[PDB]
RNA sequence: GAUUAACCCAAGUCAAUAGAAGCCGGCGUAAAGAGUGUUUUAGAUCACCCCCUCCCCAAUAAAGCUAAAACUCACCUGAGUUGUAAAAAACUCCAGUUGACACAAAAUAGACUACGAAAGUGGCUUUAACAUAUCUGAACACACAAUAGCUAAGACCCAAACUGGGAUUAGAUACCCCACUAUGCUUAGCCCUAAACCUCAACAGUUAAAUCAACAAAACUGCUCGCCAGAACACUACGAGCCACAGCUUAAAACUCAAAGGACCUGGCGGUGCUUCAUAUCCCUCUAGAGGAGCCUGUUCUGUAAUCGAUAAACCCCGAUCAACCUCACCACCUCUUGCUCAGCCUAUAUACCGCCAUCUUCAGCAAACCCUGAUGAAGGCUACAAAGUAAGCGCAAGUACCCACGUAAAGACGUUAGGUCAAGGUGUAGCCCAUGAGGUGGCAAGAAAUGGGCUACAUUUUCUACCCCAGAAAACUACGAUAGCCCUUAUGAAACUUAAGGGUCGAAGGUGGAUUUAGC
């Protein structure tokens, strides 16, 4: 790294440091002083202090791009995100009174919740006993379901069962199967909820 | 032996001073100046052109200082001709660390029975200078160990004066952004002008005070110049974050490096430039939000035995 | 420890040398490289206390025997007097004990100091007349 | 391990220069070039013709001074002109020193048709930086 | 003396040995006090005390430390191992625990009285104690328990047949 | 071995052989206290004086007894029980509760330390009962002696050699699972062994002196008995004796070697332990790849009349930042001879070397000179409320370079691998000298196969075009996809199917890659 450990990272939040000083509690008011001395990174590209930022939908974008092409990777989820509200509109006019206040509209809110219906819980660990491995049930991360819910929807879009259809359909198709709990991606986190569930008579292989 | 170690003496040195003076006396004849109000800077200039070296080590090139600047300070002779030594911890081996910790532990049983920022305890490497003797890490602390105890205690006027002694002074830098100085055009409008680079793009950005917030680069409207979207957000995000959105005018110059290397380095000229028509508070978050720093990430070179700079041939 | 403050001031009283801490390893037995060839060593040791703070004895004792010097020392009862050549045997531990042997040590040095200096002048001063 | 230009430890009996002291990597850090001349600046020509001089000019002096030379040549060249800077021994009588000048200068200015004047600097014996 | 080199080794050794040196005690300057048998360890040096004339009949490396000390007369036999580092350090703690005539006396408070065949029976005192001398004589003993040496009473006694014993040598 | 010189003895020399010098030392581990106790003939002086742990805790023998668990049977219920790193086999009148029920074996106490000659003895009770008023005293006398084993007759819960079955394994006459027997138990006889080892004889005594090779369980004295004298052959052979008949005891030699052995030190290693770690690292975890296809390229095999070198990590687009001729050292043919050189050699040896490097090093050591310890052995050398270490010098570090203090380069000691290179050049030694030298002409350097690295791809995050990021087309047998093949032209050059570029034709495999594996904060 270029930059030394003395560098902290930035506090990009804008509604902060608007906080009065007399809601500063005594702890966090002195943090605001310390951080005068210390010396700041410079913000990354990526993220900026606009309202519209989504910390998943970036973070979605960087784990899909290819070589640095981050024009596309960005473009294929704003495309993806616009195939969503359209399909939603399309789905909306053509529906009875009484089931418009059942039918979300905005992309956002089915794309969070679409990767945490594919959140698994626990999750299969390759652990050494006797001379063999065991794939036992171990509990993932926080941070790990978070991922591997990424991962999935990204690598179902990318294998090549679909002949010719365009990503941005493809990842729309995918996340609103989700969202109804429907799908391969959910069906491939019922398969490793039904492996870590047969094979629970190894869960004292593991030590931590 | 052929090796021995470099021993100086007192009348060794003395006849030093003198071939310094003579010296200087020379080196000003030399040069047509008056010998008494000859300094050692104007030695350190005329050594320079006289014997112009370009060696990267300063230490390496030639240099006429004053024998008690080059040559090391030496332990003394420590005994008479009887051969008594003139302290009494002589046999210790460390008689000035020792004298030190006798004197310290002294002055803290005197409190019994009568009973800060900027500031640094002086440095091992520092310490062995003003004893002219080697010393542990171990001792070091110790010695640390027993002024702070001083300090704890109720010390007088006179123990204050003893800590002092050891205690070195830090110039601290203040972090505050240095403010261009707001200058005004041939209409009037006052702006401020600052430059800023990222990789190998340079900017300068002019802000107007007052604007319709319109942005030039390179005399092109920045929607045109910058057709992708994140960096119109670079652009913006100086001006969202102090809440003055369509405000000022801006007329910048990139150039260099390439479609993201050049709003960074605008970002940052502006950012700069905007920290004049702005509170001092508003100024130190710009630094907290990290808008003012400019960023030391640039490309590394590739090495001869690798693929690339940190990427390895493949091992077989 | 105890008792270093002590002894070092009496030594600075009574013009001479103390070593109240960490005896590093050839102070007498290897004077020479430490401190110089021309170095004077001590023509007489007083061990206050022989032993070190592990129970053992002191090294300088049997260092100043290889380098025949003449060592005083006060031996308690759990100590070894066989190398000191004038052993006194007594409390090593008290503070009212280590009080008295500084303040007699100490005068008896004195004494003899200005004792020469009367012997001398009498010497020189007879001597002229 | 790295070989070039390093004098290997020893018990420390051994004593070498300034110059064989430092390595190839301080050439110049700590240390000038014994030869200076522009054949090997941006533009200008004639590098391997200045060399050739220089390898044969360090024979020629090694080889006409023998056991007098203390330390390495200095080579300078300005226009025309070639200077050869050298430290010498004073075990040499000076008779014969002012032979080897007159006869090294005009044997080497008919050679490489330039004129050479050569600056010896005795020394009574060999400088020690330190000793490996 | 230890070193990589062997010149380098001959220095330290010779310029330590002499901040350990011994005084060895020599009757006449010629011989030892009295007959020494110790055992160092598992070597076992037996010397004796020789008249002048008789020369160094003993171990080649005792031959060497004995012109060193200034012993010129002596017969010694060494047995058990042949270290020559046990012999050096055995033999000079054996030379400088030995007794003389004046301590005896003194430990003693007698006369110690010389009989030599050559002179016949005149007595010569070789020491006299500086002290009181005891006005009583040490009690005669009938027979003596001091353990002796079958290497000493098969010699006398005319049974130890060697073909190496008593050999013709140069001076030494 | 020859030659020269020298050394020793000398009318002798000195090869083979034989002989001459052999007991007062030892026995914890080197060869020796032979399993135990008693006594005899005798020896000793530790026997009178003169004195201090009787009895009781797990001695022994006999008879009797039984608390816990188990087996078996019966009832009731259930449909399985066993086995384990994980399985199979086995069993299914099986399993669980309850109750009844031993010729087996004896939790806790026992953190005790006792009895007995030793072996050995640890549930309860009772009887008998535990030699000796000096010591010593036997391979064989006399009497004992764990386990195993024999013979005979009984018993039988469990365990269990053998055996059988199941599994593992390259194999498995083994380790793991199951079942079962001899045997372990009782009675009566035999056998007579042990790492029967507290490897440290019995009695009496001492703690001073030289404490004492080492280790272990401090070192000695008196007295006596027993044993032992290089290793191995040899717990053998023969002989004798024995209820022993594949046995035990006692116990040699020949041939053979110049060592074996005991105890330490260092270092290395360990399918060695603890603890703490690894940040692109050991493993998992993140990302792009490799191995799959085609091509390029190197190597190995094969081939050819037709180089050399590197070649586990640390070789393999390595020497070569480069081979059409030249380079060139190779092959075939021809030619020259003081030869471009006061010659020459790309001849052998990198295991003679310099020189330049690799590697551990993505280390932190390295070391002169002293000192001390260990009884002055190889060896070793820290504790900060400090206990023997001090240290110039080399390195690291620091400085420097590049865009700073960061990071990256560079640097990186001593050593290791007789690591690499005599073909950079030089060079020691041995070798060739009408040829192992020099020159000319022509020529080969391929590909059944295997392998390493790389390039391009298998497409839709793509293909083509315009633009350089608000587009329009394409899109599976005229698609994606060759830098290959074939043909032509051009460029360089004296010389090009041959090298490179371009165009045209052609439109293959391939549809995402097994085992494994690389790099990166
Ligand atoms: C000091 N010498 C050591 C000794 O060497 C010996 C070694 O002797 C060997 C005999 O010839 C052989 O018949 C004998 N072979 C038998 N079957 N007996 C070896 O056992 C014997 N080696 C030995 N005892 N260590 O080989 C011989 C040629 C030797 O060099 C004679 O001096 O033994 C060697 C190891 O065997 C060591 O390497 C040597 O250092
Ligand atoms: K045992
Ligand atoms: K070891
Ligand atoms: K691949
Ligand atoms: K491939
Ligand atoms: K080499
Ligand atoms: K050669
Ligand atoms: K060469
Ligand atoms: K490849
Ligand atoms: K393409
Ligand atoms: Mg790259
Ligand atoms: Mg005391
Ligand atoms: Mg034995
Ligand atoms: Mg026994
Ligand atoms: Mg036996
Ligand atoms: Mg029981
Ligand atoms: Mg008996
Ligand atoms: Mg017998
Ligand atoms: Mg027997
Ligand atoms: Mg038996
Ligand atoms: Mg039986
Ligand atoms: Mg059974
Ligand atoms: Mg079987
Ligand atoms: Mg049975
Ligand atoms: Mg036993
Ligand atoms: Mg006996
Ligand atoms: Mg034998
Ligand atoms: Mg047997
Ligand atoms: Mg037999
Ligand atoms: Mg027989
Ligand atoms: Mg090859
Ligand atoms: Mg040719
Ligand atoms: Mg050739
Ligand atoms: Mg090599
Ligand atoms: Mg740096
Ligand atoms: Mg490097
Ligand atoms: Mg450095
Ligand atoms: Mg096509
Ligand atoms: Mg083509």
């Amino acid at each position: 790294s270029r930059y030394s450990p003395e560098f902290k990272d930035p506090l990009i939040d804008k509604e902060y440091y608007r906080k009065p000083v007399e809601e500063l509690t005594e702890e966090e008011k002195y943090v605001r002083e310390l951080k005068k001395t210390q010396l700041i990174k410079a913000a990354p590209a990526g993220k900026t202090s606009s309202v519209f930022e989504d910390p998943v939908i970036s973070k979605f974008t960087n784990m899909m791009m290819i070589g640095g092409n981050k024009v596309l990777a960005r473009s294929l989820m704003i495309q993806t995100l616009e195939a969503v509200k359209r399909k939603q509109f399309e789905k909306y006019h053509a529906a009875s009174a009484e089931e418009q206040a059942t039918i979300e509209r905005n992309p956002y809110t089915i794309f969070h919740q679409a990767l945490k219906n594919c959140e698994p819980m626990i999750g299969l660990v390759p652990i050494l006993k006797g001379g063999r491995f065991y794939q036992v049930p171990v509990p993932l991360p926080d941070r790990r379901r978070r991922f591997l819910a990424m991962k999935w929807m990204i690598t179902e879009c990318r294998d090549k069962k679909h002949q010719r259809t365009l990503m941005p359909e493809k990842l729309s198709h995918k996340l609103l199967e989700a969202f109804h709990n429907q799908g391969p991606v959910i069906k491939r986190k019922h398969d490793l909820h039904k492996m870590a569930e047969a094979n629970r008579a190894l869960a004292h292989y593991r030590w931590w | 032996p052929t090796s021995k170690r470099e021993t100086y003496t007192e009348d060794f040195i003395k006849k030093q001073i003198e071939e310094f003076n003579i010296g200087k006396r020379h080196l000003a004849n030399m040069m047509g100046e008056d010998p008494e109000t000859f300094t050692q800077e104007d030695i350190d200039r005329a050594i320079a052109y006289l014997f112009p070296s370009g060696l990267f080590e300063k230490r390496a090139r030639p240099v006429m200082k004053h024998p008690e600047q080059i040559f090391p300070r030496q332990r003394a002779i420590q005994w008479g001709e009887d051969g008594r030594p003139f302290h009494y911890l002589f046999y210790t081996g460390k008689q000035s660390y020792y004298s030190l910790m006798h004197d310290v532990y002294g002055m803290l049983l005197n409190l019994e029975k009568h009973q800060v920022i900027g500031s640094r305890w002086l440095i091992k490497e520092e310490l062995e200078e003003m004893l002219v003797e080697k010393l542990s890490d171990l001792d070091y602390m110790q010695f640390i160990r027993l002024l702070e105890k001083l300090l704890t205690s109720q010390c007088g006027a006179a123990e204050e004066e003893f800590v002092q002694r050891f205690r070195r002074s830090v110039t601290l830098e203040s972090k505050k952004q240095l403010i261009e100085p707001v200058q005004y055009d041939e209409q009037g409008m006052a702006f401020s002008k600052s430059e800023g680079k990222r990789k190998t793009a340079k900017a300068e950005a002019i802000v107007y005070k007052h604007g319709s917030g319109r942005i030039k680069v390179n005399g092109i409207d920045y929607q045109l110049y910058f057709p992708i979207t994140q960096d119109r957000e670079q652009l913006m995000f100086p001006f969202h974050f102090v809440d003055r959105l369509g405000k000022h005018d801006v007329t910048c110059t990139v150039s260099g490096g390439g479609r993201s290397a050049q709003a960074g380095a605008i970002r940052l000229a502006m950012a700069k430039a905007l920290c004049s028509f702005v509170t001092e508070d508003e100024v130190e978050w710009m630094r907290q939000a990290g808008l003012l720093t400019t960023d030391p990430r640039v490309r590394e070179r590739k090495k001869p035995g690798q693929e690339g700079a940190r990427r390895k041939f493949t091992w077989k | 420890r105890q008792f270093s403050y002590l002894i070092e001031n009496m030594a600075r009283d009574c013009g001479e040398y103390a070593h109240t801490r960490y005896f590093r390893g050839g102070m007498l037995t290897n004077a020479r490289l430490l401190f110089g060839p021309t170095v004077r060593l001590p023509d007489l040791i007083i061990f206050l206390h022989t032993l070190n703070n592990i129970f053992e004895p002191h090294v300088a004792v049997r260092d100043a025997a290889k380098m025949n010097i003449p060592t005083v020392g006060i031996v308690d009862t759990n100590c070894n007097p066989c190398l000191i050549t004038y052993p006194v045997p007594g409390n090593d531990d008290s503070p009212l004990a280590v009080h008295l042997y500084c303040r007699l040590f100490q005068t008896a040095i004195t004494r003899a100091k200005e004792k020469r200096q009367q012997v001398e002048a009498l010497y020189r001063l007879q001597g002229q007349k | 391990k790295n070989r070039a230009a390093r004098v290997r430890v020893s018990k420390g009996d051994k004593p070498v220069t300034y110059e064989e002291a430092h390595a190839p990597h301080y050439i110049a850090h700590r240390k000038g070039w014994l030869s200076l001349h522009t054949g090997n600046l941006d533009g200008e020509d004639h590098a391997a013709e200045r060399t050739v001089e220089d390898v044969f000019l360090r024979k020629f002096m090694w080889g006409t001074f023998p056991g007098c030379l203390a330390d390495q040549l200095v080579l300078k060249r300005r226009g025309n002109q070639l200077e050869i800077c050298a430290v010498v021994l004073r075990q040499l009588s000076p008779h014969k020193y002012y032979f080897l000048v007159g006869y090294s200068e005009t044997l080497l200015s008919y050679f490489y048709k330039c004129p050479v004047r050569l600056h010896l600097q005795t020394v009574p014996s060999k400088v020690v930086y330190k000793y490996l | 003396g230890k070193a990589t080199d062997r010149m380098d080794a001959f220095r330290k050794a010779k310029n330590r040995a002499v901040h350990h040196l011994h005084y060895i005690e020599r009757y006449e300057d010629h011989t030892i006090f009295h007959d020494i048998s110790l055992r160092f360890k598992r070597t076992h040096i037996k010397m004796k005390k020789q008249p002048k004339g008789y020369g160094l009949r003993c171990h080649r490396a005792i031959i060497t430390i004995c012109r060193l000390i200034g012993i010129k007369d002596m017969y010694a036999k060494v047995s058990g191992s042949i270290n020559m580092l046990s012999l050096t350090q055995g033999l000079f703690r054996g030379l400088s625990r030995q007794e003389t005539h004046q301590q005896l006396a003194d430990k003693k408070g007698l006369h110690v009285v010389e009989i030599r065949e050559e002179c016949g029976p005149l007595p010569i005192v070789v020491a006299s104690p500086r002290g009181p001398l005891r006005k009583d004589p040490e009690p005669e003993d009938e027979v003596p328990d001091v353990k002796l040496d079958w290497e000493d009473v098969k010699t006398a006694q005319g049974m130890k047949r060697s073909v190496w014993s008593n050999l013709k040598r140069a001076a030494t």
